């Protein structure tokens, strides 16, 4: 595990962690929406507003987690191009010197 | 013995203090909640919360409008306090 | 002077929060106390109901006084740029500044921070002006607030009117004192 | 001089990002505050709604002021080649340069980097010019920005007009003060 | 005890700071995202996304 | 400054840079008035 391989591993993981956070936020938007209905039926309008605020927060949070996951993925793609072309450059440099 | 080391005047004081201290804790939690509210303000726009409440009310058949803001004895006594 | 503009600003905000929390609490307790009046009237303790109503008239006045001071704090916060630019006292600030200095010794049992706010205002605008405010020799303190924090007893006609209105809402027979009601 | 062109460039970019993030946030909070006004009006606290509107008028002005300064930063970034070629101050730069120097002491509570930007501009164009800017003795600071960062109170007619428009949108009865409305 | 070592004025300050620090973190993530966006600009042409 | 820092951390409402009975004052006034 090279230094750049270690970094690549960490970045690929951060992207997955963010993607999971967006899924959890999407799941909890659905769960909070279900609680607004139950609260409206019981006429608990103060509890309904607390769940409405949670649902809108979880919705908007998920878009943020999702977009940052996209960004960290793009970076990790580029670091993969650097890890592989670094290996190829080393091997070519070795072929060049053994044939010399 | 016990009624000496904790007499009524000292209980009076302890109770007063207990009451007043939980008032300060209520002041404290309000300002913590206000701070979190503004910190995360762009994650909960007002208009989006109002529209979700309206949607949920319409689906429940509840005749209420969620974008707008929503006793007699107190008003009578207030008028007496004005009239005096 | 010991004046710190950020001490003033932080404590004005704290006074507003505390007053809002107290107004709610005192209003709730007044509802419970009005029921006690009805239960004294329902059992003929009219001469005690009269005295028990004097407590309620004071708490209803004190909530109105707190509502006034919360406004004057909010006013100083809105115009905080005038405070910390000038060394003079703005004409649109003098009512609020004098009134908070006058009220602090009366209210500092309930609202500890209100004392800080006026120690800060007496620093900014001199201890001499701070004394003229506390006596209202400055002639600028709000007269409605001073009435609502008087130590004097309510007019007995107001006590009677309070009992008459409470008696109606709890459906309790009450006969008011014709003497006081005649004064009217 | 302590002037570094890359410090200037990096901090101009940071000021633009911070102002964009603040404009959004303050605009959102204004929506929430306008609802609070409606709830004071819906319960007859008109004299407090007046004072509570003064906070909203200031934040709506401050967003407009930030929108102006974000433009002047973006202008210096577009014309950055003029800054770091000449020792003179371009004629098409003087408004932006003087105005950012004037605003930095007012705004450096909110925008820390804006102080760096003008410490850098006072280095590039002399501390003496930097003083003439802060007092607007240089006569070049933008008059629209200075109005939008005044410490003075709003005209009371504007407070009334703000209440009238907020009352319509939340369908709350409001009666404005005929005195101020008569001033018109 | 606790209300002394953490009085209201000190909470006021801590809360203000918390708020202001997360504003700087938002400024920071925007400029990280902007940088990744330009670094990988030829892998996502505008016209292809549209 | 070290005293102020330690006081602020303790929540003690005091200022440390500044300088910090009635019967004695009464008797002093009597000694003046005589």
């Amino acid at each position: 595990m090279s230094n750049m391989e270690k970094h690549l591993f960490n970045l690929k993981f951060a992207a997955k962690e963010l993607s999971r956070s967006a899924k959890k936020c999407d799941k909890e938007e659905k769960a909070e929406k279900a609680k607004i209905k139950k609260a409206i039926q019981k006429g608990n309008m103060e509890v309904a507003r607390i769940h409405a605020e949670n649902a809108i927060r979880q919705k908007n949070q998920a878009v943020n987690f999702l977009r940052m996951s996209a960004r960290v993925d793009a970076v990790a793609a580029r670091v993969q191009t650097a890890v592989t072309m670094g290996k190829v450059t080393k091997s070519m440099a070795g072929v060049v010197k053994s044939m010399d | 013995a016990t009624l000496k080391t904790m007499n009524l005047e000292k209980i009076s004081a302890l109770m007063d203090k207990f009451e007043h201290q939980f008032e300060t804790l209520d002041v404290q939690t309000q300002q913590m909640e206000d701070t979190v509210s503004s910190t995360t303000t762009l994650t909960t726009p007002q208009n989006q919360v109002d529209m979700l409440l309206q949607e949920m009310a319409d689906e429940a058949g509840l005749d209420l409008n969620m974008e707008l803001p929503q006793d007699e004895l107190s008003q009578r006594l207030a008028r007496l306090r004005d009239q005096v | 002077s010991g004046f710190k503009a950020e001490r003033l600003r932080v404590n004005l905000r704290l006074v507003i929060n505390r007053l809002k929390l107290l107004e709610k609490k005192k209003t709730e307790l007044a509802q419970k106390a009005r029921k006690e009046i009805a239960d004294y009237l329902a059992a003929g303790k009219d001469e005690r109901a009269r005295i028990r109503v004097e407590h309620i008239i004071r708490e209803d006045y004190l909530v109105e006084a707190m509502e006034i001071l919360e406004l004057y704090c909010d006013l100083l916060l809105a115009r905080f740029g005038l405070i910390q630019s000038m060394k003079e006292l703005d004409s649109g600030l003098a009512e609020s500044v004098s009134t908070l200095i006058w009220a602090a010794p009366r209210l500092q049992s309930e609202v500890a921070e209100l004392k800080i706010v006026a120690d800060q205002l007496c620093a900014k605008y001199s201890k001499e002006y701070g004394k003229l405010c506390r006596t209202n020799q400055i002639g600028t303190v709000n007269d409605r607030l001073m009435h609502k924090l008087s130590v004097e007893a309510p007019p007995k006609i107001l006590v009677e009117r309070y009992l008459i209105e409470i008696a109606k809402n709890y459906n309790v027979p009450y006969e008011p004192d014709s003497v006081v009601m005649a004064e009217a």
